[PDB]
């Protein structure tokens, strides 16, 4: 079961949050992270293409985010305004997909 | 910008509608069509790989839909439950994916 675990779930301003991904499907082709609860190109933060290791900053990239080969997302220098949901879409080799949404708060 | 045109917009019960995708990205590799306004696995009608022409139905598949290589979706023998929004995601080789939503109305 594809899940996101926020580490930590509630963070202090200026610190970091890692959105750790568990149970990726077999045969992923790559990943995209989105701000909010829904896949939406305008809210795309960053992605990753496995075959050529291409990293793809999106319109919601804020120069604080790193995506790891295991699909996890690191956000540095978090603020109260980052509080909310984040959505991962995994594209599989056959171009079918899975989506999962997590969240964290900053105080 | 990717946009969806329904033709006709007003579709009589029992007749057919064609959803056309305008301004497809050049590096497209596949498509997914969803019922409603968002990418959502529970609403996937059909996924499609351009290169193999392989269509994969999802939970919203009715047996009345046909997806074509230019992403157009024909829906036949429409019913009142078909009415509303449809959302296309175009999967690209860099996975910088694009979405567009269209609509028709059954009468
Ligand atoms: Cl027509």
């Amino acid at each position: 079961q594809l899940t996101i675990e926020a580490v930590p779930s509630n963070a202090a301003e200026g610190k970091e949050v890692l959105l750790l991904v568990h149970n990726l499907p077999q045969d992923p082709r790559g990943y995209n992270w989105y701000k909010g609860e829904t896949v939406d190109a305008n809210r795309r933060i960053i992605g990753y293409v496995i075959s050529n290791q291409q990293i793809t900053p999106g319109p919601a990239y804020s120069n604080r985010e790193t995506i790891y080969p295991n699909a996890s997302l690191l956000m540095r220098n978090v603020t109260r305004n980052d509080t909310g949901s984040y959505t991962l879409q995994v594209i599989k080799l056959n171009l079918m997909s899975e989506e999962v949404t997590g969240q964290f708060s900053v105080h | 910008k990717l946009t969806i045109e329904s033709t006709p917009f007003n579709v009589a019960e029992g007749k057919e509608v064609l959803l056309l995708a305008h301004n497809l990205p050049q590096n497209r590799i596949g498509y997914s069509w969803y019922k409603g306004e968002r990418v959502d696995g529970n609403s996937l009608i059909v996924g499609y790989v351009i290169g193999t022409q392989q269509a994969t139905p999802g939970p919203a598949y009715s047996g009345r839909e046909t997806i074509y290589p230019n992403a157009s979706l024909l829906i036949q023998n429409v019913t009142q439950n078909d009415t509303g929004f449809y959302t296309l995601q175009v999967i690209k080789s860099d996975l910088v994916n694009e979405e567009a939503t269209g609509q028709f109305h059954v009468y």
